[PDB]
């Protein structure tokens, strides 16, 4: 992957 | 993605008419979905002439530059002549930052051409303030 | 904050030499500090010429505009010099951000003189990718 959900 | 500086500058219009069209013609709307409770919502403008006021994009890093994040934080907080104008430059910043992503590969002469163009048209602060 | 055309030229010049720095020289730091295993990052130049990896900004909506966030969650996906590129098209247009951030009381001939500055230097991603 090269994205995540964004951080909370 | 657009890669021409006609392409681009293109795209560069139709966000800017969506946005303008936020900021002016449809200001009611816009500023009443810029509630203060909400979590940090954003002010996008598409191709396709349409504008939104939405979260964030889930997925980081996004694929374009981002708006700026939680304009509507702050609406309740300051008169609305100087939250709309705090919206407008931050937009205009954003415009500009999504044209010069899709135009990183053009040359030195071919991204001036491009903010030629995008010189031509009054900016979104200069609208919303009615500068002279 | 800068303000006059030239101001907000030094102001740019000084962050963009930052950021340089961490894409080239400075990259084997840069690219270890861009943890995937960290909450999202971003990639920031200071008007000092220090660049820094950190959190975004918790001051929402920030004053000046916000880099990309996140870089890190594509560092280990992608061959390092397209992350390079990427990180170095993001910045390019964080850098162009915060200079007409500064120059939004800057009328339209202004303007052209800010530009006509800003492209007389290489871009980050000019440099990054070798053209």
């Amino acid at each position: 992957t090269t994205q995540r959900k964004r951080s909370a | 993605s657009p890669r021409t500086v006609e392409e681009i500058f293109k795209d560069y219009s139709a966000r800017r008419a969506a946005l303008l069209r936020a900021l002016t013609k449809d200001v009611d709307d816009f500023y009443s979905q810029c509630d203060p409770e909400k979590e940090n919502l954003c002010l996008y403008g598409h191709p396709n002439e349409s504008w939104e006021v939405n979260l964030p994009a889930e997925e980081v890093p996004p694929e374009l530059p981002e708006p700026a994040l939680g304009i509507n934080f702050a609406r309740d907080g300051m008169q609305r002549k100087d939250w709309l104008s705090l919206v407008a430059v931050h937009s205009d910043c954003w415009l500009l930052s999504v044209s010069f992503y899709f135009g990183a590969r053009l040359n030195r002469n071919e991204r001036k051409r491009l903010f030629s163009l995008i010189n031509d048209l009054p900016t979104l602060f200069d609208v919303v303030t009615g500068r002279k």
